[PDB]
């Protein structure tokens, strides 16, 4: 039980840190699942009413 | 001025819009001298001359060989293959019940053809995105 000050950092690997950062996005996806599905429905309706293809044609040409 | 005749969708492959017919007779010259079937004629004796089939008989009931020359040689949408109706553009999908007032409102407001025609050319240009034209050789007869 002597006096020590050195610290040894844990090995958070490249893929380990990545999987934590991705889980961060995956959590906010769950937190906003309600709005995500709502937006997807709205977007499906925009394609349904030619709004999306109309814009695609506009930029493509 | 609207022509006092009805559109003939009787044929399963092409239609005839009399209100859009310009009596150019390109279809008539094709059916008689090119296809040489002699179904297509124009009754000039009428108040509003129109493209007739046999003795103004509906296309399905008439002696129509269904070659499709009339639609190939027509310069506008008067003789058109039914496979394009409400399918070619982006604004073409709109139901005629709402598209007809859409047109009347446009005519009332527009100034010159030059401006609105330019807008139409933009939809026409956007059409390249969705429509593809590919050359092929027919897999029917040895012609
Ligand atoms: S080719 Fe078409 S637009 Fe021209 S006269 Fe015949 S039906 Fe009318
Ligand atoms: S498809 Fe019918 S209307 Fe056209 S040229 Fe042939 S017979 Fe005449």
């Amino acid at each position: 039980a002597k006096a020590i000050k050195r610290i040894q950092k844990i090995e958070v690997t490249e893929e380990d840190q990545r999987k934590r950062d991705l889980r961060e996005i995956e959590d906010a996806l769950i937190d906003h699942k309600e709005a995500i599905l709502e937006t997807l429905h709205m977007l499906g309706h925009m394609n349904e009413r030619g709004v999306l293809p109309l814009l695609r044609g506009l930029f493509g040409q | 001025d609207h022509k006092p005749y009805h559109k003939d969708e009787s044929h399963p492959f092409y239609r005839y819009d009399p209100d859009q017919c310009i009596l150019c007779g390109r279809c008539v010259e094709a059916c008689q001298d090119v296809q040489v079937t002699e179904t297509l004629t124009i009754d000039w004796e009428r108040k509003r001359p129109r493209v007739i089939w046999d003795n103004d008989v509906p296309i399905n009931e008439s002696s129509c060989v269904s070659c499709g020359h009339c639609s190939t040689v027509c310069p506008c949408n008067a003789m058109m293959e039914k496979g394009m109706e409400g399918e070619a553009g982006y604004l073409t999908g709109i139901n005629n019940e709402t598209l007809r007032p859409m047109i009347e409102i446009t005519k009332g407001v527009e100034t010159g053809y030059g401006s609105i025609l330019a807008i139409s050319d933009m939809e026409s240009a956007m059409r390249d995105e969705r429509i593809k034209k590919t050359k092929t050789v027919c897999t029917y007869c040895g012609v």
